[PDB]
């Protein structure tokens, strides 16, 4: 009802307490979904079905049905919540009398509270009230067993003082032992006691909401036995709970002014953010027969061009097949990629997109401005204050991807760590007393800049990149992201960038796959299909390898090695996995050969690069519709003409001659 | 030191001091000879593995 | 915690810092870096002083003497007599708060219009409508520096900033303008930086290596009054939404260079220290001044070969202004006349079309606008980028840095 | 179970020799084949129950002494209260505040008369370990969880930091007499009951090795067996086998030792599988460590000695050379 004195005592009094209990029981038993569907019946049904112990009440529904309870809830939330828990337990037992042996207690989580208060606006006015706020979990302790119904051993006569409700305000200190009447020392009987999971989190105002030059305010929140592990550090959440004031914190130690450390007893947490029909449809997508091109076009939808880079990244994402003849000849199944390019070539954007898409993708930088680092250490954590073996960013992606930006600007220890990881897939610590060797089987996608900030094809990739040859060797794909002043490319890239800006202004040839579908496709392809190499032309590949070696030492260039054929095998397995074939087909082998060639050729100097390209154009032209080749030839001819003109101040014959080196109607149209 | 043996250099392709090189009981020089038959056999063996 | 303003420091003194207490409505009315004006009453607060020298005891006036076995001697007697040390601190109790220099007599353009009075609003409107406002602002903001009109224009555009944006996938499009000035000694680089600071609020100064990483970004200190942790703001933080002026930038240490690079790139600062984690937005615009290697800018080299800044730090700068001392008699005469007139007529010789406070108000009002890109504007933008890239083609003389 | 073990030990060793008559306690370490549960699974429900947990050790305190049975004496009447049982685990004990002695009408002994008799105590080893959530078991974006472990009498110095272990113990709390924000929280730990380390020649194996050595072409067998998957290089594989077996280490009468170890260098082109040969040799040698020239990630190539400023101990960080002592 509504009369008498302050809400706290008004609802503490029995009469109103029983009245409100009956009212809430009636509300729970009688409530429609606005369509006649009894929402609470099904809610309790599923709750008891999954043994969840928590019933979520919508505050909007509660206010619409019984406005008195809605008005009283934000004024004396503790008593109202206890009453609601008792009533909900009664109703749940009535529905499922057998459910008493599972939980014997039901937590009523309020939801959709009307007023949302930001952490900076919490004052003494809001003390002992139900409030709704939003924030970012900064830190979160482990799940701690807190005393709930504590039994005590009297260590004078061994009697067991019975259960006392461990409140969240004060320690429960027994009086005398009922048998010996000795107020003497007591102990907690941990076998007879029952504990409730306890977690402490810190939530700070989100940086976006923080305005002007104001600092982000943080608050502590307490999660009790059902809200635990419902959030993780960094998660954006909305928290509803009691603005607690009185547990033990008043600064009575004379350390200063008599202020109270306030905490929030979380009552309801709502985060702000597996393949059955997925697996049904991804098989059809695989049979689509253009899935490889679809994926290659779906990678990095915000990055214009760089089709070769996107193809290499797709192959890396799908990975290869690790193997180990016996237990003595380990060979990695990871396709490592190194994008070496002059500034303004979206290498960072490629790495960030791979971070966004890939699962278990961790972004580290050659500088010291990264959350994680390449080298593993052991120290007491700054926040957790806990002695922790902080393994490196190579180990935090044991079965994932490590995105190493600024790969050319790494310390000596970082370079040694990356060498160890790439060559061994293990990281060895011998630090304090920890002598361990822990596995880091990551796929390394690295970004680097050339010496002098401008790639020069005159020199080779090894002496352009500013990296050690052993470090370079462990990369399957080496993308030379050169930048040139090409009219059409510049115009299209400018169009893309300006359009992105226009559409993202705050006041607001196959179709790419949706990103979530691509993610699930990757999950399935990596988890189930395991391509095998029984059917691959050993004769053809060996002939290619021998010819490549012959051409390598016919000129003064870097020789090809068994490393390259093994990387080609990995990429063939990756393509087979992309197409879910379960067997590498000759087209897969040809595509892997094309990638491996293109990379090895680009690693050479111009003098040998062009020679090898001409000699092995057969392989490089595979899966080329013969229009891209003609377009590139036309582009180089017009570039020669424009560089001639710009300094001094094309015919059909040159194009037809280079084509001969026959059908131009298709290219023209 | 040059990345490849470069038999012409003879001995400049190793920068190890005689003191260090005396320590090792055995020293092997592994030059990637490019006999075509060996190349084909090596490719086939790698694929067989 | 506030500290004395520089305008009141005695010679050779360190500023006095005292803690002031805000109660009730004013509780959050003061923020770090603000030049507030606290009105209230000074008070004393009992202190648990660590002074090893006894002083000013307070005890009971009742004459009581312990009996045998319970003598009033030692800790027992001290407690019985109730002796307590009277050690105090001086603390300020502020009932009201307000900025020392009011700017006007959430945030939006309409909010600023309502906040500012009729006269200030009409002044802002008339200056917005005024023609050649670009040149007027440049001249009124740099009335003593001669030449370097390009640098003045670049700094003005930096002050006005861009429009930050966020893409659908989450990646943010930085809208803040970064400006660096490289040149020969005595070219007014420090003068530009000091003008920017003395004009713009939320503008901070730092030198080559007079600052540490913690003092430049942030620090964490436990709150002695509770279990919480306070974040002591760094230079970038105090300049957040404003300007950080880094003079002698080339001499900044490697660690501080990494910190400033992270701030310029991600526009955020991450602290994992002293039992707490925190990410803080740093929307600062960086105005840097650097000296070429060897002190003089060798015109026969690129900026990469001239200045010692790292490649990422150089890249993250929108504008690079080169001020090479031209040994031209006409320019020297102009500089000499400007300087000598300044030193002769101090109060005079400075006629600014727009008052500094009026420029501040107009800048605050304009910062709310978020202009959009029209289609003809996009076409013009792509054409201009086309021309800029074509300027980088071969044959033509090599440029300082590429496009 | 431990009491029953004591009884059975006495029954099976009843006619013990003179000088060892007193029956000694028995520690029953219990091991299970059941699959372990994640550290994140340790909720309030399992408290006081026998749980099994995987983890990697990151610390191991020194083996201190803890008292299973104490004795106390009265200051005034000098009467003893021998053999007071001490609760196992990190649980304390409150001394009596009264003297048991049957007073003979004299003035009664003082209020707190009891002093521990360190001579008349039975103490046992006790070690405190720190266990960490396995790096793979950690969710992607999540700080690893940590647990504290209590080990007693044979579970001390059974595992060194860095080992991967499964521990079967009694998820418990510290019991020290219920003395900021956390109210009702008592620091938890695991009273380890069983340790298994995640990683001795039989007569049959000795016979097998003896006959294998007796084989005529044992040299060829070993040489091919070392790196069958590596093509060619028969002489190099023979040299690798010679390195693995090693020579004889000799100490001459004058005291000048001669090393039996064999050092082998492989200078070659980057194409060849010399790194792979190194990897196989590292996996194949009894004691073997694979490292680069500049050491590994957070590991040194050679030992480095430092002095701890606080404890003034000599901490010797072991590099590859010292760690692989007696091996490769
Ligand atoms: N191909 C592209 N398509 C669309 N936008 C691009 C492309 N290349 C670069 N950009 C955009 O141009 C700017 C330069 O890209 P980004 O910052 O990733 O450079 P980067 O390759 O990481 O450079 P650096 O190696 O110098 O750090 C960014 O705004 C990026 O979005
Ligand atoms: N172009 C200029 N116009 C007006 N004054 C100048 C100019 N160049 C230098 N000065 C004067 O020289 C003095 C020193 O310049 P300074 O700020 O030290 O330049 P920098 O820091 O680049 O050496 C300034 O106080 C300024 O008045
Ligand atoms: N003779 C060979 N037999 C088997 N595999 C080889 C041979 N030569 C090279 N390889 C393969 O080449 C790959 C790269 O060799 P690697 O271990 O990097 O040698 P290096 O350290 O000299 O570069 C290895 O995975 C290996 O399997
Ligand atoms: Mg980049
Ligand atoms: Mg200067
Ligand atoms: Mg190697
Ligand atoms: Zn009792
Ligand atoms: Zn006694």
């Amino acid at each position: 009802d509504l009369k008498g004195h302050s809400v706290r005592e008004w609802v503490s009094m029995a009469g109103p307490r029983l009245e409100i209990h009956h009212r809430f029981k009636n509300f729970l038993r009688t409530h429609v979904d606005s369509h006649g569907h009894n929402v609470f019946k099904e809610r309790i049904s599923d709750m008891c079905k999954e043994n969840r112990e928590s019933l979520v009440v919508n505050y909007e529904d509660l206010a619409a049905r019984e406005h008195v309870l809605a008005y009283f809830l934000p004024e004396a939330p503790a008593e109202l919540l206890q009453i609601f828990d008792e009533a909900a337990l009664e109703v749940v037992l009535a529905m499922y009398p057998k459910y008493d042996r599972i939980t014997n207690h039901i937590h009523v989580r309020i939801s959709h509270l009307p007023l949302v208060e930001e952490l900076r606006s919490l004052r003494q006015l809001h003390l002992n009230q139900l409030i709704r706020t939003s924030g970012v979990v900064t830190s979160c302790t482990g799940v701690l067993p807190q005393l709930s119904m504590v039994k005590y051993n009297c260590n004078k006569c061994n009697f067991v003082l019975g259960p006392f409700c461990q409140s969240q305000n004060q320690e429960v200190k027994p009086g005398s032992c009922p048998e010996c009447q000795s107020a003497g020392p007591f102990e907690v009987n941990m076998e007879e006691t029952i504990y409730q999971n306890y977690q402490r989190i810190r939530i700070q105002e989100s940086p976006g909401k923080v305005a002007a030059g104001r600092l982000p305010r943080s608050k502590d929140a307490i999660l009790l036995a059902d809200l635990v592990d419902s959030c993780k550090p960094g998660d954006e959440i909305e928290l509803t709970g009691i603005y607690h004031n009185n547990y033990d914190g008043s600064l009575n130690t004379a350390n200063g002014f008599p202020v109270f450390a306030t905490v929030i007893l979380a009552n309801h947490v709502a985060k702000k953010d597996l393949t059955d029909e997925d697996v049904k449809m991804i098989t059809s997508l695989s049979k689509d027969q253009q899935i490889g091109e679809k994926i290659f076009a779906s990678i990095a939808p915000s990055i214009y061009g760089h089709e070769d880079i996107k193809r290499g990244l797709a192959l890396a994402l799908f990975g290869g097949e690790p193997k180990n003849p016996g237990g003595k000849h380990k060979v990695r199944g990871d396709i490592n990629v190194l994008l070496c390019g002059d500034p303004g070539t979206a290498k960072s954007q490629f790495l960030k997109y791979i971070e966004k898409v890939s699962s278990r993708a961790i972004f580290t930088t050659g500088q010291g401005a990264s959350a994680v680092g390449l080298t593993a250490y052991v120290q007491r954590h700054p926040v957790s204050r806990e002695w922790t073996l902080e393994a490196g960013a190579l180990v935090l992606a044991d079965r994932g991807v490590c995105l190493i930006d600024e790969f050319d600007k790494m310390n000596d220890q970082d370079r040694t760590s990356i060498h160890e990881a790439m060559e061994q897939q293990s990281i060895s610590i011998s630090k304090a007393g920890i002598v361990t060797s822990l596995q880091a089987r990551c796929t390394v996608i690295a970004a680097a800049n050339p010496i002098g900030g401008r790639y020069d094809p005159s020199l080779t990739f090894s002496e352009n990149v500013d990296l050690t040859e052993p470090i370079i060797s462990r990369f399957d794909i080496l993308c030379v992201v050169r930048d040139t002043v090409d009219p059409v490319q510049d115009e299209m890239l400018a169009r893309f960038v300006v359009g992105s800006h226009v559409r993202h202004h705050p006041s607001n040839g196959v179709e790419p796959l949706p990103q979530e579908v691509l993610k699930k496709y990757i999950i399935y392809a990596k988890e189930r299909v395991h391509p095998k190499l029984n059917q691959m032309d050993q004769d053809k590949v060996a002939k290619m390898y021998s010819d490549l070696r012959k051409e390598s030492m016919a000129t003064g260039s870097i020789p090809i090695t068994v490393r390259h054929i093994e990387s080609m095998i990995r990429m063939a397995e990756a393509h087979a996995r992309i197409h879910l074939r379960d067997y590498v087909i000759e087209d897969d082998v040809n595509m892997a050969i094309r990638v491996m060639l293109e990379s090895f050729i680009d690693t050479q100097k111009f003098s040998v690069m062009r020679s090898m390209r001409k000699t092995f154009a057969r392989y490089l032209s595979f899966r080329r519709d013969n229009n891209e080749l003609l377009l590139f030839i036309l582009k180089q001819l017009v570039a020669e003409q424009v560089t001639y003109q710009r300094n001094r101040f094309v015919p059909e014959k040159d194009l037809v001659d280079k084509a001969r080196q026959h059908n131009l109607s298709a290219f023209y149209d | 030191v040059f990345g490849r043996w470069d038999e012409t250099k003879g001995e400049d392709n190793i920068d190890f001091m005689p003191t260090i090189l005396s320590r090792f009981d055995m020293i092997f020089i592994v030059k990637d000879e490019h006999n075509e038959e060996r190349d084909v056999m090596l490719a086939k063996h790698v694929i067989t593995l | 915690r506030i500290q004395e303003t520089q305008a009141e420091l005695p010679r050779g003194s360190i500023p006095r810092s005292l803690e002031v207490i805000l109660r009730a409505e004013a509780v959050e009315s003061a923020q770090a870096g603000d030049k507030c004006d606290f009105t209230g009453t000074l008070i004393v607060v009992p202190d648990v002083s660590k002074l090893s020298t006894p002083g000013a005891r307070a005890e009971t006036n009742s004459r009581v003497s312990g009996v045998d076995g319970y003598e009033t001697e030692g800790i027992r007697g001290l407690r019985a007599l109730g002796v307590r040390d009277l050690s105090y601190r001086l603390v300020f109790l502020a009932c009201c708060v307000a900025p020392t220099n009011p700017r006007f007599g959430e945030q939006t353009a309409e909010s600023i219009k309502n906040q500012m009075t009729v006269k200030e609003w009409e002044k802002v409107f008339e200056m917005s409508q005024d023609k050649n406002l670009y040149h007027n602002l440049c001249t009124s903001l740099f009335p003593t520096i001669h030449g370097n009109d390009e640098v003045k224009r670049g700094v003005l555009l930096m002050l006005f900033g861009g429009v930050p944006k966020t893409t659908g996938e989450g990646t943010s499009l930085r809208g803040d303008i970064n400006v660096c000035i490289v040149g020969d000694p005595s070219t007014a680089k420090s003068q530009f930086l000091k003008h920017v600071e003395e004009f713009s609020p939320r503008a901070v100064y730092t030198s080559g290596k007079a600052s540490s990483a913690a003092g430049l970004t942030a620090a964490v200190v436990r709150d002695e009054e509770s279990h919480e942790f306070v974040i002591e703001a760094g230079a970038l933080m105090l300049a957040d939404n404003g300007v950080c002026c880094i003079d002698e930038f080339d001499k900044m240490d490697v660690r501080d260079q990494v910190a400033i690079h992270e701030a310029m790139e991600q526009q955020t600062i991450s602290i994992t220290k002293a039992g707490v984690k925190a990410t803080l937005n740093a929307r600062t615009s960086i105005l840097a001044a650097a000296n070429p290697i060897s002190g003089h800018y060798d015109r026969s080299k690129s900026l990469k070969q001239n200045i010692n800044l790292s490649a990422p730090i150089m890249s993250r700068f929108d504008l690079f202004f080169i001020l090479v001392d031209e040994c031209n008699e006409v320019t020297d005469y102009a500089i000499a006349r400007r300087i000598v007139d300044l030193h002769s007529r101090i109060e005079e010789s400075i006629d600014r079309v727009y008052s500094l406070d009026d420029i501040r108000r107009y800048l605050l009002f304009a910062r709310q606008f978020k202009p959009k890109i029209s289609k003809e504007s996009e076409d013009f933008i792509v054409e201009q980028y086309k021309h800029l890239r074509q300027r980088d083609g071969s044959g033509v003389t090599k440029s300082s840095w590429r496009i | 179970l431990e009491e029953a073990a004591k009884e059975v030990a006495d029954e099976v060793t009843r006619p013990r020799p003179s000088g060892e008559e007193v029956l000694q306690d028995i520690q029953v370490m219990l091991k299970s084949d059941a699959s372990p549960s994640s550290i994140r699974s340790l909720k309030s429900d399992m408290m006081s129950h026998l749980v099994k947990i995987p983890g990697i050790i990151i610390a191991a305190s020194a083996v201190r002494a803890k008292a299973t049975r104490i004795s106390i004496q009265c200051r005034s009447c000098r009467n003893t209260l021998t053999n007071i049982a001490m609760r196992p685990g990190l649980e304390g004990y409150a001394l009596p505040r009264k003297c048991n002695t049957d007073q003979a009408g004299r003035p009664k002994c003082p209020l707190d008369p009891y002093f521990i008799m360190p001579d008349k105590c039975k103490c046992v080893d006790f070690q405190t370990l720190k266990l960490q959530e396995l790096p793979d078991a950690v969710p992607h974006g999540e700080m690893p969880r940590h647990m504290q472990l209590y080990c007693d009498r044979y579970l001390c110095d059974k595992v060194v930091p860095g080992n991967r272990v499964t521990i079967m113990g009694i998820y418990s709390i510290k019991k020290f007499g219920l003395t900021r924000v956390g109210v009702g929280i008592r620091s938890s730990y695991i009273r380890v009951l069983g340790i298994q380390v995640d990683t001795a020649v039989s007569p049959q194996e000795e016979e097998e090795f003896r006959r294998l050595a007796a084989l005529p072409n044992v040299y060829e067998v070993i040489s091919k067996s070392i790196a069958p998957s590596i093509f060619g290089g028969t002489d190099m594989k023979k040299a690798i086998a010679c390195l693995l077996f090693g020579g004889s280490r000799k100490r001459l009468p004058d005291g000048l030792t001669r090393r039996g170890d064999i050092n082998l260098l492989m200078l070659g082109d980057p194409g060849t599988a010399k790194s792979q040969l190194l990897k196989f040799v590292e996996k194949c040698s009894p004691i073997g460590v694979y490292t680069s020239g500049k050491g590994s990630s957070a590991a040194g190539l050679t030992a480095s000695v430092m002095r701890d400023p606080s404890s003034r101990n000599f901490i010797m960080e072991g590099g590859a050379m010292v760690l692989a002592d007696g091996g490769v």
